[PDB]
């Protein structure tokens, strides 16, 4: 282990954690809190960004001087991926779109780009790789999202055999598109059962998966502590928010139940206690204001 | 400098560069010292 | 050993002032959680008040606990009048700080601090 | 292509209007406020660049952090920053706003305003002169001139 | 006289270059390592040794009060030249 | 040795009373203010055309730092650390060793330009005129760590601005 | 010793020594020392129970009339058991003169507030609460004046470190400016500058 | 001048033997576990210790308590002192009992089997100061060293 990557300090902002992290997709929602929790340890966070540099400004106070290296990359340029990962000791993937675009479909975002990142990270000597799938990923799933994400998970597993693949159920938080989706829909109630996971629990799970050497080659299912039906969940969202852009793929995924995978470990086997919805939903939905808790199963 | 030229030197930049900040020619800081503590290298031969 | 007091003549008047300051904090906590719109419960803030009062419970000097009551009244005055922001109230909850190693072995693993 | 030409010309238009009409909200913290008041004085005259003098913090386009940021005022700085409409920019003026400065090792000073807000232009000096602050404002304008919001929107 | 590591990184006049397996080369990715290519150790070697007929020479680096504090150098060793401690200009007694 | 500002008892004859009442009813001092503002409307303004026109500076001006060289290529810094003992901000970090020919030279010469108060105690404490605070003031960066200068950046500022720095020192050194 | 040496003012030295004797003999209940510096500044070191009777004297007495409180100061000297040294600087505009009234306390003994004599003291001794921790009894509004609102400790105490114990940064997880234990990317470098040779033989203390 | 060996050849990370029989770097958990698994399988004379020349009394009594939990008394030093007779029971037969300062009070010093110029150079400096100022008579039994 090299002398510059030995940890030092008391784990604060000016400390050294020995984590040289390349977070693909740090400009989004999971990457926000992930770069926050990495940089507050004193980790060398490499942020490959695709967007305008203005849209990366919030990542800049998240660490000490020189501890966030921004650089350009393309999903169809393996040279830029190698230019981003050739010094990192961990590579986290967080590339995702809820909607397919003119230049990237779900096959590009969930299959081609994660396999490219994992292949280049294998042939660059990166120790640790973390992939973020979805809990309901299935080949025979109704939505194209979960089909291509199951395909990309299989490809990441077969091209990086030690890839820590993580299954969040439905991540809620401030900049989420789950509770902010329900508070701004003003779809319906069915027999769909969900257990949504909190974003800080997911971030602590990812960083404890970095820190646990036994999490290599594993597959985790980051689920919340309380399973809810869809209907009383949506009624609880409209009860907290003081209320009386979509596609059919999101309609299929909201009416897709969060499956139970007891053979996979979860948040507790990384040392993270799951934060329930009712302690954070007021914090999420206070912005939407111009409460009896939901029924669990 | 046409009337009173500056005194020439062999180390003065013949090509003046403008502010390079924001370009790939910008300044990146680093520690200009070498490594202080030297680590022990274990022997590459077996011990039996 | 004959010293000039601050307010209290012995420990009984001192504990009386501690107790009235505790009453004032206990009454104030729901107002503080409302108007700072804190994301903690009222019970969580009241547990923090009980923690901040039990932290100084080892003191037997009347002048020292008189100064603790005075500084607690100052903190309460900065709380009731909105002089603190939400950030100053939530600095009692060390929420961005990672949990410190407690036993010998984890402190051995992380570094050199005893 | 054709749409690439359209988003190029529209980026040129909106970047022209955003760099040629910067409205600053200046935090008059410390001695750097005096030199910002000289950058508004007749010799340097920010107003001839379209850079108005003292816009209100809810219609301003750029926050000039001019002076020392202490621990007692850092939440007020972050509050004013969060209340700015986007696109918002931050010019850090002087050594105390940049990195703590002459009060860097103090108990009551935020070691640079970049621990609090994302900073675009770091203007160095104690204080940097009104000409140097005007240099930093024109460098901010050049930074806005090369923004590619619609080109990246078209390529996403 | 700048040289180059097997990583392609330029070595400074100190001798500083990062290791290949050091992560801190990622700060120069997409940017440049600013080195100064005028090495003073080579530039003072280019200066000729001043043959003087005295036994003790005085050096102030030229320019009078624009050089260094004025020092006096002994030239009684004939194997070694008399090197100024400030400017590195080395002197020799000609006899 | 003192004077009374605003201790004028006004006249009460009908002349001065009617003068003050005409000033009240006909707004004499308001037209005096409009006249002064109209007078500055027709003056040539004091605005210089930056960046094309520059504000006037003196050769004493204290801007960007630069490590200098002797007129042979040899650098002037003999690693004596007076500039970091005198530095009021502790912006200067110096580490030294004898180099390959035995000269007392630095390996680390850092200046944090965001700690620096630009007061020039380093150039006046320097016994050999190595560190100077040159005339560049237009060196704003887009990133905080670009204002954290090492020895390479400072020697490059010396090589970049020596043709100006030497002339400024030549113009000023008999005051020093 | 004409050009480079400060000229001594013997007239003001004699006048301030005489007025120091005057104050010491009018108020022997509290005056502990009276001294005059070589640059002619009078210090009246008193007992802390006589903060109000001395200061009301100098403010009101017809031979004193120290109507102005210029400055009020504490000095932390930890080697004394009464570590804090409360310093009053007074200006008589009538007699064109200045006096210094010095007293002492530790952390736990209160000093009586001098707002009943100089209302100017209302903030100054309040600053002495903020920076040093000296409590002032019967003060109108005693609270902090300069430190941040949740600030623990009194900063100008000499056992308090230069940088504090905490530092702030914005944290986007909790969307809040937060406090954390202080870590410095570069430590403050401590310079041991004192020469081991005696500088001033007039100020030599006798050995053990 | 030996403080620069204090920055060369240093052990900075725990090392364990890999599958090829070579020392490779590892964490503290792995190294302490691979030592403690063997320490739990020992008892009696199965485990022993050698104390080197530069070990403080804290680590000495630490490793003594650790091996006494295994019921092992076999804890040794490199430098051989004879255990015959009183041994290390009385402190007086393994100390410089007079003192380093007591050389100034002696009149005859007999040095036996030692070259104290290089074994204890400031003890020899104190013998030389007593030789110079107090007319100390020194005799040596051993090789005629300087
Ligand atoms: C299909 C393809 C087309 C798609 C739609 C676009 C239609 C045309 C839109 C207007 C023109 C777009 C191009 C904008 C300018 C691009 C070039 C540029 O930036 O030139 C810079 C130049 C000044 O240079 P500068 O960088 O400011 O230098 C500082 C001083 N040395 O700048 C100048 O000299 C001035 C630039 C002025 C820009 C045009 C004038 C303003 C816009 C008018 C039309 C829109 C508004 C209509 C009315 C609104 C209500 C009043
Ligand atoms: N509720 C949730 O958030 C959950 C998310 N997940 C999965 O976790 C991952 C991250 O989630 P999340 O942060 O919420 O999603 P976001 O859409 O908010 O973030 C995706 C990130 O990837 C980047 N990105 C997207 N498409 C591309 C592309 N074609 N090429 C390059 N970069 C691209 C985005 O950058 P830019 O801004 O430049 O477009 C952004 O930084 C996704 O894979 C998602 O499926 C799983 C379970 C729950
Ligand atoms: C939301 C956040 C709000 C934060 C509020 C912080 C306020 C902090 C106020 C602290 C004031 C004190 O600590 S005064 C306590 C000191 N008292 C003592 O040392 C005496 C011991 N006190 C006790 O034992 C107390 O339990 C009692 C109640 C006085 C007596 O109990 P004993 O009988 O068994
Ligand atoms: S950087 Fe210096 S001159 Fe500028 S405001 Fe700060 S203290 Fe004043
Ligand atoms: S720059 Fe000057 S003062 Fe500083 S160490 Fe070098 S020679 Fe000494
Ligand atoms: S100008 Fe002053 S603060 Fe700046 S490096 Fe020189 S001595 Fe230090
Ligand atoms: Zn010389």
């Amino acid at each position: 282990l090299h002398h510059a990557v030995i940890p030092h300090g008391k784990g604060g902002r000016s400390s050294v954690s020995g984590i040289v992290a390349t977070v693909f997709g740090a400009t989004g929602f999971l990457g926000r809190y992930l770069v926050n929790h990495l940089g507050r340890m004193g980790s060398q966070v490499i942020v490959p960004y695709r967007c305008e540099p203005y849209d990366t400004m919030h990542l800049r106070p998240m660490g000490d001087l020189g501890q966030i290296i921004f650089m350009d990359w393309n999903g169809r340029d393996k040279d830029s991926i190698r230019r981003a990962v050739e010094h990192s000791n961990v590579v986290i993937n967080l590339v995702g779109r809820e909607w397919e675009t003119k230049n990237f479909d779900f096959e590009d975002v969930f299959v081609k780009i994660p396999q490219a990142i994992a292949q280049v990270s294998k042939e660059a000597g990166v120790e640790k790789f973390i992939h973020i799938s979805h809990l309901n990923a299935d080949i025979k799933s109704s939505s194209k999202y979960l089909r291509n994400k199951a395909v990309g998970e299989k490809e990441v597993r077969e091209t990086f055999p030690e890839a820590t693949i993580i299954k969040p159920a439905d991540i809620f938080g401030r900049e989420d598109r789950f509770l902010n989706y329900f508070a701004n829909i003003r779809s319906l109630g069915k027999k769909t059962v969900k257990q949504p996971v909190y974003i800080v629990d997911v971030t602590k799970g990812i960083i404890n998966a970095i820190k646990d050497p036994d999490a290599r080659g594993k597959t985790f299912a980051f689920v919340g502590p309380n399973r809810y039906l869809l209907f009383d969940l949506v009624q609880y969202v409209f009860a907290v928010a003081h209320r009386p852009w979509t596609t059919r793929d999101k309609v299929e995924r909201i009416h897709t139940t969060d499956r139970t995978l007891p053979h996979l470990p979860g948040l507790e086997d990384l040392g993270v206690q799951a934060t329930p919805l009712e302690l954070k939903a007021i914090e999420v939905l206070r912005r939407h204001r111009t409460v009896q808790p939901a029924k669990t199963v | 400098p046409t009337v009173k030229p500056p005194t020439a030197r062999k180390f003065i930049w013949t090509n003046h560069k403008f502010n390079l900040s924001g370009t790939p020619q910008q300044y990146v800081p680093y520690s200009t010292t070498r490594k202080k503590i030297q680590e022990w290298v274990p022997p590459s031969t077996p011990y039996k | 050993t004959s010293v000039k007091p601050i307010f209290s003549r012995d420990m009984n008047e001192a504990k009386r002032r501690v107790r009235e300051l505790y009453r004032a904090w206990y009454r104030e906590v729901p107002n503080t959680v409302h108007l700072f719109q804190l994301d903690i419960s009222v019970k969580q803030g009241r547990d923090k008040v009980r923690e901040m009062f039990k932290k100084n419970a080892h003191v037997t000097d009347p002048r020292v606990v008189d100064l603790l009551v005075i500084k607690g009244k100052m903190e309460l005055e900065e709380t009731i009048n909105v002089w603190k922001q939400r950030t100053h109230v939530m600095r009692f909850f060390h929420e961005t700080e990672a949990p410190r190693p407690k036993d010998f072995l984890s402190k051995f693993y992380v570094g050199h601090d005893p | 292509s054709r749409g690439e030409y359209v988003v190029a010309k529209l980026d040129d238009l909106i970047n022209w209007a955003r760099r040629s009409s910067l409205w600053p909200m200046t935090f008059g913290l410390a001695c750097c406020a005096v030199e910002m008041m000289h950058m508004a004085a007749p010799r340097y005259d920010m107003d001839r660049f379209g850079v108005v003098f003292r816009a209100s913090p809810r219609q301003s386009d750029v926050m000039i952090v001019a002076g020392t940021l202490t621990n007692k005022m850092a939440p007020a700085l972050r509050k004013v920053y969060d209340q700015m409409p986007e696109p918002r920019y931050v010019v850090s003026m002087g050594s105390c706003a940049n990195g703590g400065g002459y009060y860097h090792y103090s108990y009551s000073v935020v070691r640079g305003c970049d621990r609090i807000v994302p900073v675009d232009i770091y203007v160095p000096g104690c204080p940097p002169t009104a000409e140097a602050l005007l240099y930093g404002i024109l460098q901010l304008q050049k930074k806005i001139k090369r923004e590619k919001r619609l080109r990246i929107w078209y390529r996403r | 006289g700048v040289r180059t590591s097997p990583t392609g990184e330029k070595v400074t006049h100190t001798g500083q270059v990062y290791d290949d397996e050091d992560y801190r080369r990622v700060r120069f990715v997409g940017r440049q390592k600013e080195v100064n290519e005028n090495f003073a150790i080579d530039l003072i070697a280019e200066q000729p040794v001043s043959q003087v007929g005295s036994r003790v020479i005085s050096c102030d680096g030229g320019g009078g009060a624009l050089g260094h504090p004025r020092v006096y150098i002994n030239l009684d060793k004939e194997t070694k030249t008399g090197t100024c401690g400030y400017c590195g200009l080395q002197f020799r007694q000609q006899h | 040795t003192y004077k009374y500002v605003n201790l004028r008892e006004p006249s009460m004859d009908m002349k001065s009373v009617t003068d003050r009442a005409a000033q009240t009813l006909l707004w004499t001092e308001l037209i005096r203010g409009l006249g002064m503002t109209l007078s500055y409307l027709f003056r040539e303004p004091a605005t210089i055309n930056y960046p094309f026109e520059k504000g006037p500076l003196s050769p004493r001006f204290r801007g960007e730092h630069a490590l200098r060289r002797y007129p042979s290529g040899e650098e002037r810094c003999i690693a004596c650390k007076l500039c970091e003992a005198v530095c009021p901000a502790q912006a200067i970090t110096i580490e030294a060793e004898p180099r390959a020919d035995g000269s007392r030279r630095t390996t680390r010469y850092d200046i944090d330009m965001t700690k620096c108060i630009y007061c020039g105690f380093c150039q006046e404490a320097c016994p050999v005129d190595a560190i100077v605070e040159g005339p560049n003031f237009e060196f704003s960066t887009e990133t905080h760590e670009e204002l954290l200068y090492n020895k390479e950046k400072l020697l490059n500022n010396g090589d970049k601005w020596e043709a100006e720095i030497a002339a400024n020192i030549q113009a000023d050194y008999l005051y020093r | 010793t004409r050009p480079t040496v400060r000229p001594r003012n013997d007239v003001a030295h004699k006048q301030l020594s005489a007025f120091g004797e005057y104050v010491a003999e009018i108020l022997p209940k509290y005056v502990q020392q009276v001294q005059v510096s070589c640059f002619s500044e009078l210090e009246i070191c008193i007992h802390p129970d006589g903060v109000i009777p001395v200061l009301t004297f100098l403010r009101d007495h017809s031979n004193a009339q120290f109507k102005s409180l210029a400055d009020l100061t504490a000095v932390d000297i930890p080697t004394r058991q009464n570590r804090f040294e409360i310093v009053y600087n007074l200006l008589s505009l009538r007699f064109n003169s200045r006096i210094r009234v010095k007293t002492y306390t530790d952390e736990l003994t209160p000093v009586e507030s001098s707002v009943s004599v100089y209302k100017a003291a209302n903030w100054y001794e309040r600053e002495i609460w903020d920076m040093f921790g000296v409590f002032f009894a019967n003060h109108p509004d005693l609270r902090r004046i300069l430190t941040d609102y949740g600030f623990e400790g009194h900063p100008f105490r000499k056992d308090f470190p230069l940088s504090g114990y905490v530092e702030l940064r914005y944290d986007d997880e909790v969307k809040r400016v937060v406090a954390e234990p202080v870590e410095l990317a570069q430590e403050f470098r401590k310079f041991d500058l004192n020469s081991p040779w005696e500088a001033f033989p007039a100020y030599r203390q006798p050995p053990e | 001048f030996a403080y620069d060996g204090l920055k060369r050849q240093r052990l900075t990370e725990p090392m364990v033997r890999n599958e090829k029989g070579l020392l490779t770097h590892t964490t503290w958990e792995d190294a302490l576990s691979r030592v403690a698994g063997m320490l739990q399988s020992c008892q009696g004379n199965d485990v022993a210790a050698i104390a080197g020349g530069l070990v403080d009394a804290e680590a000495l009594i630490a490793l003594k308590d650790l091996l006494n939990r295994v019921d092992s008394d076999t804890l040794c030093t490199e430098e051989v002192f004879p255990t015959a007779g009183a041994g290390t029971d009385l402190r007086s037969n393994y100390l410089l009992n007079t003192t380093i300062a007591g050389v100034e009070e002696a009149d005859v010093v007999l040095l036996v089997g030692t070259n104290p110029r290089f074994e204890a150079p400031l003890f020899n400096a104190r013998i030389r100061k007593s030789w110079l100022h107090n007319d100390l008579k020194v005799a040596l039994i051993g090789s005629p060293v300087d």
